[PDB]
């Protein structure tokens, strides 16, 4: 009764300016949490006072929540838009010009976490049951396969009440609720017909040997790895996974005055490197063997970031490092040239692994696709890793080359 | 419940023999092998008759069928006594009813230009007799709506 | 072991010293105690799945060691001695991973066989090249050395990393991972049965089905990735597992989830021919999944009675009581066979169906009383029945009875039925009203429709349609409850309980169900809703005092009867009238009812008489005229005497009288000017003696009629109105009459109408009558600039083109024609009105100027068009000669062509684009291969003009360049040369993605484009290199598209207007049953042409062509794809070296030879089966195939379009869409009309025929092409106006284009010729859809032109470049 006049004046001052400041702030999540505090506050009981001052604000806000939740964002980030959007401190009979803008944030609730879903559930049975059939029908044509799937994949939810209020919204939708879907489902299919990467096993007591495919057991690792919920002995177990994988995926066929008598050559620090360009541009689609390794190579790269895992990750990974670039450089430089690297060559299709002809080899620009994936990745920590990477290649290079600036001639840096 | 087919039965028997154990002791020899009710229940009521095969009739008449298979065994009913005479009968009684329901269902130039509907018309203050051209009547809806508007 | 477990499950401590505890015992004192061990077993294998680790391995490490070290005695024990039982809806299949690879050897170096993926050591450059490079090699600081030297150390580390190693973590880690370790024994399981020789192989299969049942091995049935479905799948995934019961297979399918593996398995078993049982069980688990059509073809291939089969064709397409009629007949000839002597017993399963189906039919005609008397027979009581349709008829004491009799023996699928049967006792029974349990039974049915559901496959089909329908019901017996509630004497009467009961009556008569559902679900809806409003209305019957207003039960009574108004609707619609009848005589017995539900009631009566009337009677329909003038007009309204009056025309028009329906339509209309049905069907009535007795005074009539209906209305149903309208500007005169007619109303119609038109009346805008359309397309323009603009931008630049061939001998500028001012004014006055959205508009299209790529792909496709254009006419010379030369257009083609070879509004980008492409021209590779080319292009020299020596050049030149194409960018950065669309944004203007205007939407939730995205990919589709541009909206979803280079300005417009054609019918398809049910949809991409040479069309990464997959199976092979083509002409060839001409058995061996050589007919199926693994997916893949096939092959077949060439059929992998390439009517450009003869109707090659596996053609394939030849053929949809306004402007442009080579006056074609042949051609498209839609006798002529579509009699007459054979 006395909070509410002097709340009123600075509504819309604390509003607009959340929302233009948090566009170009450092740590924009505090000014999202005030948002949802506010609207907590203002649909807590029947104010009535800033109600008419907070309708002329829906305009602007509205899309502006709505441009937020629909582009890339962390998870919680998603969450905390997608659920102070859709909770707004508004009633259905004056939101009519504005609803359109919550299918979006709705469709992505209801895809959500348990909160979420119930949340998205919730705002569907309050707008199917506070507003006639037809006009809601005619409301979500835009967007109804999305919901339908959601709303079918969350049946078989394992809370009991989730399901159980998704087959009550389902059952008043009506006979619209099985309408045929023009956006029809998706449905996965593989797209090459080689097979990735497998492991080889043997058996004594039949006199034979099996393969053992390894791509969805590289992509398991990685997820668990990933995750911040997964045990750490599970943890430890994926990159176990991991490195197994990469040490079993190399020759190993290299001897101590052998590589000294490769590397110790007069041309690989008085030849000139050739000086052409690496451009992922005419590389074609990733082989499962390429996606698998880059995989492979993402989930050490982020184990030598786990603390627990980072004593005898970050030592591989630093080995394995050099070994790449070290066969990079010897197979792009010396006195031996590949038929694609020598003088007056092009880009092509020969620097990359395929399901063409490609290189002979797999390819060892590999490396570059996992740092650079590491350092795109969610989590900021990883750039860490990417750093110590790019650190130790330009210095072995610089090594194994001499005169550092001669060092970054190598199509390897392009 | 109604009573049980002998064609019925003998198929019981059979998915119960199919299920690669013996009536002895329903747990032979590899023991992974228990007897699967729910299966030959399935098979059972894809007969001739209504499904009548819940949790307990699967069991109960397979223990019925125990003691007369340890008179004329099942295999041998069924081969012998009018094989195929005594479901043909039932779907014929079927059949029958069926023909009987469908016999007793139900099977389910006097011009009169009464003057009412047109008294209601010239109430109306339009002639019915003389057709007004579609232009003329959209030349009237459009003074109309003129009116309207004034 | 029995409580400790389930009263402390969260205490880990107390359960790992227990299970430490049963580990001590079963490790220490084995020798004196080993038949404990038999009871604590459940103790065991709780402790092997603990979430422990430590507890887990030492647990295993027991396990493992009570057995030998065999894979096969490993997998013999859990296959037969070990019971799973006791884990409890656990994924034991992990534990079988676990003992698989544990046996395995660990002692050994790790290594892999993938030498294809090797990577390459550092010393590997010593073996690859020569040998004396590397042997003067060999022969040749410390900083170097001490890293050569950490080096080796680290490598020497790793390789001692044993396989061992990686075992026990992939184990650890397929532990956690339910998802992603079934994959695991999925795809390992069959390799140990690929180690496994034949005596093992043998056994091991004999006793997997015994494992497969495995009795008590069904607490998994609920488990999501149920046991037994990996297992099974594993076993099916094998080479030879021949073994397997069908029954079993069946059972696994249903009670697990492994309906589609089972349907699958079970047809591939059944296609490869005592045996009778796996099509029985085939059609059981058909007739479980809910599939209409597979079963009825399966049981048409089965059906001995030949009754049968036109009973089910009749059930399948919605004639209910023929079919009835027919299973009487079926069944009664079978009882006569009968009792002449006994049949098989294989015949009871066709018993059976015509039990089951007579029993459904009966229950959709609405025959409950008889359906009653049936099942309540006292020698075969059938209790389901009964209890299923004694509700229905308020016999509540033999509903109880029945439920009773149930209960005790229901299916637990039907679980939640026998609830809801409860539920209505509970509610309606007279003697036992208990309202206490009520919420108690709507929760457990929810929960067991739930768990139901949860048994079905994860792709929604028509599977999940029962338990979608059950919802609502269960949603409504919910509000029931409140209602009887709120009608007991305690409550009745209270406000409170009153405006919910308000508010439940007005949700109830606003949520309906769907047409698609059958007249059952309406039924038991209605009749359901019935009872409660009869309870409202007796309540409020002995309460006089509480509401005395005579209104609450007058709310029930209106209820009652619009309900039932609407079931009669409702059944009306789907095509009875038998039931009509009968619902119209069962609420006339009402002592009062409404003055406004009476109307309706009789309204939908005329409307019965209507749709009856098209062979109408004389006795019959003046019956019905006699009943029509019976009825009163005292009591009622206004509006309702014009409907009445308009209906009264309506159904007198439809006899040859003309007269009197006339005199009703303008009384309707000036009764109620605002109605607009009567004023559309006066229009009508117009149009046709406007038609017949050509009088000018009835065309402008006619037009106003047409405009006022649409001017009040929604633009859905305005649409076939405005097309009717648009056709009759062809019959305008001199004098221009009805042109000033529809310029003086067109005042008040609203411009979003015309969006669908725009293309229609832009080809009238180039006519006489030119100034007025111009007028009304800029009005109607000032809303929607962008739908306007664009295609006058089309427009005017094909005209300037067309201008500057037709002044060639004139040169620089030329004055404009009538046309080019007339539309370019709108375009300034545009530009006036919306400045900064054309501006945007005209900046994007200048920017995607710059995707004219490049010479090679231009060359390339070139060359492509020249080898298609080759074997097009080579096929016409194929019997004659096969010897023959080059045609004279085809030689100037490839002369231009090489002597060009590639290179050939005041803006820039034109002019720094072709100096770019001279500055590229100056390198001496593209001259050398210019130089190389010429030197054999020539055809001045002997021996070089023969027709397949040209085929053969172009051949070698096709290899050539595709093998130097396959060096150049893959995708470029937009902001590279695209600087407007890489810095354009939403705050730059608020344009909308193109092909938006051209569909109205309701809402005007229209996705503007954000901001383009950077990255533009380059796809080999449409045998070019096309340019795929990506545009990002503020939703954040992703839009792709091609900017496709048309070079044809004539074929390109003509290509796309199918395509409006196609969106037009759609909306048509989803209003209706049989279409609806079957989800009939055509997919048409959105096309825009933005110049006569360029256009943007939508589309999606994942969309292969039939060629595409052909080439892709032969490179796989390492063949070439011309190879079959190639042949067949050796063959003409060598055969007509004698002087033979080819025959008919040549043609035929011919192709037999090619299909078993190098084409084999199950390429597709292979190609199918290994691109989609997972059995869901591969069925929803196949059955979306099999009804668009069908639905494309209706239209080209109705439609006289093009031949439907194998790439132009574009197949989605992402969702199984069929679209083809840009249909085009093949209207002969000799006589100008349509001759879409070909020897086959539809491409239904042998390749396909294998992939739809022979019974979706017979079934889904048959049935959706009869749905949709009966769904057109309706005329309330008037499908031929939509027909001759499409070619109208078809004929117009063959037309120009015929006089265009002789030499406004010649600006019109004629007055009566054009109309003359657009009514010829339309009859031709017409007659077809009739002869299709014909459903006599339970036949149509869909089965003759299928089975004539995949004819070898006719296939190897077809061309060998539209390839019969893929
Ligand atoms: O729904 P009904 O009352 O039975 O009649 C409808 C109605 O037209 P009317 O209500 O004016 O008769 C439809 O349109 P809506 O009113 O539902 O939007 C539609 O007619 P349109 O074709 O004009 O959309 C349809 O017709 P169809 O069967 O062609 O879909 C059908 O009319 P019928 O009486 O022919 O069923």
């Amino acid at each position: 009764a006395e909070n509410e006049q002097m709340l009123k004046p600075h509504l819309h001052k604390i509003v607009n300016s959340s929302m233009e400041l948090a566009q170009t702030a450092k740590e924009p999540y505090n000014y999202f949490l005030l948002l949802r505090a506010l609207f907590r506050s203002i649909g807590g009981g029947s104010h009535d006072l800033l109600y008419q001052e907070f309708l002329p604000l829906l305009p602007n806000l509205l899309q502006g929540l709505n441009m937020l939740q629909s582009g890339l964002h962390k998870q919680h980030m998603k969450d905390l838009f997608v659920e102070l959007c859709l909770t707004v401190p508004v009633r259905l009979s004056s939101l009519l010009p504005y609803l359109p803008m919550l299918m979006d944030p709705l469709v992505s609730a209801l895809n959500g976490s348990q909160t979420l879903v119930s949340q998205g559930l919730r705002t569907l049975e309050l707008c199917v049951d506070n507003l006639q059939p037809d006009f809601l029908y005619d409301h979500i044509q835009p967007v109804r396969a999305e919901l339908m799937q959601a709303l079918w994949r969350t049946l078989r939810n394992p809370a009991d009440s989730i399901s159980h209020v998704a087959y009550r919204v389902l059952g008043k939708f009506g006979g619209s609720n099985r309408k045929m879907l023009k956006e029809s489902q998706k449905l996965h299919y593989v797209v090459t017909e080689v097979q990735g990467p497998s492991i080889t096993v043997e058996f004594s007591d039949c006199k034979a040997s099996l393969q053992l495919p390894m791509e969805k057991a590289i992509e398991t690792a990685l997820d668990c790895l990933k995750s911040a919920n997964t045990e750490p002995y599970y943890r430890r177990q994926a990159w176990e996974v991991i490195k197994c994988f990469l040490v079993a995926m190399m020759s190993l066929e290299d001897n101590k005055h052998a590589l000294y008598q490769l590397l110790a050559h007069p041309n690989f620090t008085e030849k000139t490197i050739p000086n052409v360009i690496i451009s992922h541009r005419y590389k074609a689609q990733d082989t499962p063997a390429r996606k698998t390794f880059e995989q492979a190579l993402t989930g050490a790269f982020m184990s030598a970031v786990i603390k627990d895992l980072r004593p005898s990750a970050l030592p591989f990974v630093a080995s394995l490092i050099r070994h790449y670039t070290m066969v990079a450089v010897a197979q792009q430089c010396g006195p031996f040239l590949l038929p694609c690297y020598q003088v007056g060559s092009q880009p092509s299709t020969a620097m990359f692994h395929s399901e063409e002809n490609g290189s002979k080899g797999m390819d060892p620009l590999v490396l570059i696709d996992a740092i650079a994936i590491c350092m795109a990745y969610e989590e900021k920590e990883l750039c860490k890793i990417g750093e110590v990477a790019l650190a130790v290649i330009f210095d072995v290079a610089s090594i194994i080359l001499g005169s550092k600036e001669r060092a970054c001639q190598l199509p390897l840096f392009s | 419940n109604p009573e049980w087919l002998i064609s019925e039965d003998w198929a019981l028997l059979q998915a119960v023999k199919q299920l690669l154990e013996l009536p002895l002791n329903l747990t032979i020899v590899s023991p992974a092998h228990t007897p699967n009710w729910d299966l030959v229940s399935d098979v059972v009521n894809s007969c001739s008759r209504i499904y009548r095969s819940s949790k307990q009739c699967r069991n109960r008449y397979e223990n019925v069928i125990i003691p007369r298979e340890e008179p004329l065994r099942t295999s041998q009913i069924y081969a012998q006594d009018e094989n195929a005479t005594h479901t043909q009968l039932y779907t014929s009684h079927f059949d029958l009813m069926k023909m009987t329901a469908g016999k007793r269902s139900p099977p389910i130039n006097p011009f009169q230009k009464n003057p009412k509907h047109a008294s209601v018309l010239a109430e109306s203050g339009i002639n019915y007799d003389k057709p007004l051209p579609p232009i003329q009547v959209a030349s009237l809806r459009a003074e109309r709506i003129a009116k309207e508007k004034k | 072991m029995t409580y400790i477990e389930k009263r402390f499950p969260e205490d880990l401590e107390l359960n790992a010293q227990f299970l430490d505890l049963v580990n001590y015992v079963y490790r220490d004192e084995t020798l004196s105690g080993s038949e404990l061990t038999a009871k604590l077993e459940p103790a065991f294998l709780s402790g092997l799945r603990c979430a422990q680790p430590l507890i887990r391995a030492k647990f295993f490490e027991v396990f493992d060691n009570s057995m030998k070290r065999r894979v096969y005695e490993r997998l013999l024990y859990v296959t037969c001695s070990q019971n799973w039982e006791a884990m409890g809806n656990h994924f034991w299949i992990k534990q079988c991973i676990e003992l698989l690879l544990a046996v395995c050897e660990k002692s050994t170096p790790i290594g892999t066989s993938c030498q294809g993926a090797m990577l390459p050591s550092i010393t590997n450059v010593i073996n690859l090249a020569d040998s004396h490079d590397r042997a003067a090699f060999a022969m040749v600081g410390n900083q170097l050395h001490m890293l050569t030297n950490r080096h080796d150390k680290f490598l020497d580390t790793l390789r001692e990393v044993k396989t061992g190693a990686l075992l026990s973590a992939f184990v650890q880690l397929c532990h956690i991972s339910t998802t992603l370790a079934e994959k695991t024994w999925v795809q390992l399981f069959p390799r140990l049965w690929k180690i496994l020789s034949d005596r093992q192989q043998h056994a091991l299969a004999g006793e997997i089905s015994p494992f497969l049942c495995s009795g008590s091995h069904q607490v998994q049935r609920d488990c999501q990735p149920s046991a037994l479905n990996c297992f099974v799948e594993a076993m099916s995934q094998c080479v030879p597992p021949i073994p397997i019961r069908p029954c079993v297979l069946k059972y696994l399918g249903k009670t697990h989830n492994l309906w589609f593996r089972s349907t699958l398995m079970l047809e591939h078993q059944a296609f490869e021919k005592p045996q009778q049982e796996i099509l029985d069980s085939l059609a059981e688990l058909y007739s479980l999944l809910q599939e209409e059509d597979m079963w009825a073809g399966l049981w048409q291939k089965r059906c001995k009675y030949s009754e049968t089969a036109t009973a089910i064709a009749y059930e399948q397409h919605g004639f209910f009581e023929q079919a009835q009629e027919s299973y009487e007949k079926a069944m009664d000839k079978a009882k006569k066979e009968h009792e002449r002597s006994n049949a098989s017993p294989a015949i009871f399963p066709e018993y059976q169906l015509w039990e089951d189906h007579w029993i459904r039919c009966s229950k959709e005609l609405n025959q409950w009383e008889a359906l009653t008397e049936y099942g309540q027979s006292k020698g075969h009581i059938n209790p389901y029945l009964v209890l299923e349709c004694a509700w229905r008829v308020s016999n509540w004491t033999a509903m109880k009875e029945a439920l009773v009799q149930v209960e005790v023996s229901c299916p637990k699928e039907m679980a939640w039925k026998v609830n809801m049967y409860r539920g209505y006792l509970a509610i309606c029974h007279p003697e036992e009203q208990q309202l206490s349990f009520i919420e108690r039974l709507v929760e457990m049915a929810s929960s067991l429709a739930i768990r139901e559901w949860r048994r079905l496959p994860h792709v929604v089909s028509h599977v999940h349609t029962p338990l979608l329908q059950a919802a609502q019901q269960i949603i409504e017996l919910q509000e029931a409850a409140q209602i009887n509630a709120g009608l007991q004497p305690t409550n009745l009467g209270r406000n409170n309980s009153l405006h919910d009961m308000k508010t439940v009556v007005k949700t109830w008569r606003n949520r309906l169900p769907i047409v698609s559902d059958d007249l059952s679900h309406w039924s038991s809806i209605f009749m359901w809703r019935q009872h409660h409003y009869q309870a409202i209305v007796t309540a409020y019957e002995n309460s006089s005092q509480h509401d005395p207003s005579s209104n609450n039960a007058m709310l029930g009574v209106h209820a009652s009867a619009s309900a039932i108004i609407q079931y009669g609707k409702i059944a009306r619609k789907q095509g009875l009238v038998n039931v009509a009848l009968d619902i119209l005589s069962r609420i006339h017995t009402i002592p009062t009812v409404p003055i406004v539900d009476c109307f309706q009631k009789i309204r939908q009566q005329v409307k019965c008489y209507l749709q009856l009337a098209g062979v109408m009677g004389k006795n019959e329909c003046m019956q019905g005229l006699e009943v029509i003038e019976s009825t009163n007009l005292k009591y009622f309204t206004k509006e309702m005497t014009a409907e009445f009056y308009a209906l009264k025309g309506m159904f007198l028009a439809q006899i040859n009288k003309s007269e009197e329906a006339n005199k009703a339509f303008s009384a309707a209309v000036q009764m109620h000017d605002v109605l607009v049905k009567a004023w559309a069907m006066w229009g009508d009535y117009l149009e046709n003696i406007f038609v017949k007795e050509r009088q000018l005074h009835l065309g402008v009539s006619a037009i106003t009629c047409y405009l006022h209906a649409c001017r009040h209305q929604n633009e859905s149903k305005s649409r076939k109105y405005l097309a009717k309208v648009l056709w009759l500007l062809s019959f305008d005169d001199d004098k221009n009459t009805l042109a000033d007619a529809v310029d003086k109303y067109c005042i008040g119609v609203p411009p979003i109408q015309w969006l669908a038109w725009i293309p229609q009346l832009l080809t009238c805008l180039v006519g006489s009558e030119g100034k007025l359309l111009l007028n009304l397309i800029s009005q109607v323009g000032r809303v929607y600039p962008q739908a306007v603009y664009f295609p006058i931008r089309t427009l005017y630049l094909t005209l300037k083109i067309e201008q500057r061939e037709r002044y060639k001998s004139d040169p620089g500028p030329i004055r404009a024609t009538a046309p080019m001012w007339r539309c370019s004014r709108i375009m300034h006055m545009q530009r006036e009105l919306h400045p900064t959205l054309l501006s945007s508009l005209e900046g994007i299209v200048d920017q995607m100027v710059w995707f004219r790529e490049n010479w090679h792909e231009e060359v390339l496709r070139q060359l492509q068009q020249g080898l298609a254009k080759c074997y097009s006419v080579a096929f016409e010379k194929s019997g004659a000669v096969s010897d023959a030369k080059i045609t004279p257009h085809t030689l100037n083609f490839v002369k231009k062509l090489v002597s060009t070879f590639g290179v050939g509004f005041s803006s820039a980008a034109s002019e720094s684009l072709a100096r770019r492409a001279q500055a590229t021209a100056q390198d001496p590779v593209f001259q050398k291969l210019k130089g190389q080319f010429t030197t054999d292009f020539d055809f001045s020299v002997p021996g070089s003009m023969k027709l397949h020596n040209l085929i053969s050049k172009l051949k070698k030149w096709i290899k050539i360049l595709e093998a130097k194409t396959k060096q150049l960018p893959k995708f470029f950065l937009i902001e590279e040369k695209c600087r407007f669309l890489s810095n354009f944004s939403a705050q730059t203007a608020e344009v909308e993605i193109p092909g938006e205007f051209l569909m109205p939407k309701p809402t005007h939730y229209y996705i503007k484009i954000a901001r383009f995205m950077p990255r533009v990919e380059i796809v080999q589709k449409h045998n070019t290199a096309a340019r795929r541009l990506y545009i990002r909206g503020h939703n954040g979803k992703i839009y792709p598209y091609l900017v496709m280079n048309d070079a044809c300005l004539t074929e390109s417009r003509r290509e796309e207007r199918v395509l409006q054609l196609l969106r037009l019918l759609n909306p048509c398809l989803e209003k209706r049953k049989e279409t609806t049910k079957r989800h009939l949809f055509f997919t048409v991409p959105r096309v825009v042409a933005v110049s006569p040479q360029m256009r943007l069309v939508e589309d999606n990464p994942s969309s292969l062509s039939l060629v595409e997959i052909y080439k892709q199976r032969c490179a796989k092979k390492g063949i070439e794809h011309d190879n079959p083509i190639s042949r067949y002409y050796d063959r003409l060839a060598t055969v007509q070296a004698r002087g033979t001409q080819a025959s008919h058995q040549v043609l035929r061996d011919i192709l037999k030879e090619v299909q078993s050589n190098m084409v084999p007919r199950s390429m597709l199926k292979e190609w199918a089966l290994h691109t989609f693994p997972n059995a869901t997916d591969y069925w929803t893949f196949r059955k979306m195939f099999t009804i668009q096939l069908a639905l494309i092959g209706f239209a080209e077949f109705v439609l006289h379009l093009n031949r439907l060439n194998p790439e132009m059929l574009q197949i989605a992998q992402d969702t199984g869409k069929l679209n083809v390439a840009y249909f085009r009517f093949d209207i002969n450009d000799a006589t100008g009309d349509l001759d879409a003869n070909r020897p086959v109707p539809f491409r239904l090659t042998p390749n396909i025929s294998e992939f739809l596996t022979t019974i979706g053609v017979s079934g889904p394939l048959t049935a959706s092409m009869i749905a949709v030849a009966r769904c057109f053929a309706q005329p309330n949809f008037k499908v031929d106006g939509i027909l001759k306004t499409v070619l109208r402007d078809e004929i117009i442009a063959w037309h120009k284009k015929t006089q265009e080579d002789t030499s406004g006056q010649p600006e019109n074609m004629d007055s009566q010729q054009l109309v003359s042949l657009v009514q010829k051609a339309v009859t031709a498209i017409m007659t077809r859809l009739h002869n299709l839609a014909q459903f006599e006798g339970g036949e149509s002529k869909v089965n003759t032109l299928v089975a004539a579509a995949n004819s070898l009699d006719n296939l190897c007459r077809m061309d060998p470049a539209w390839h019969p054979w893929l």
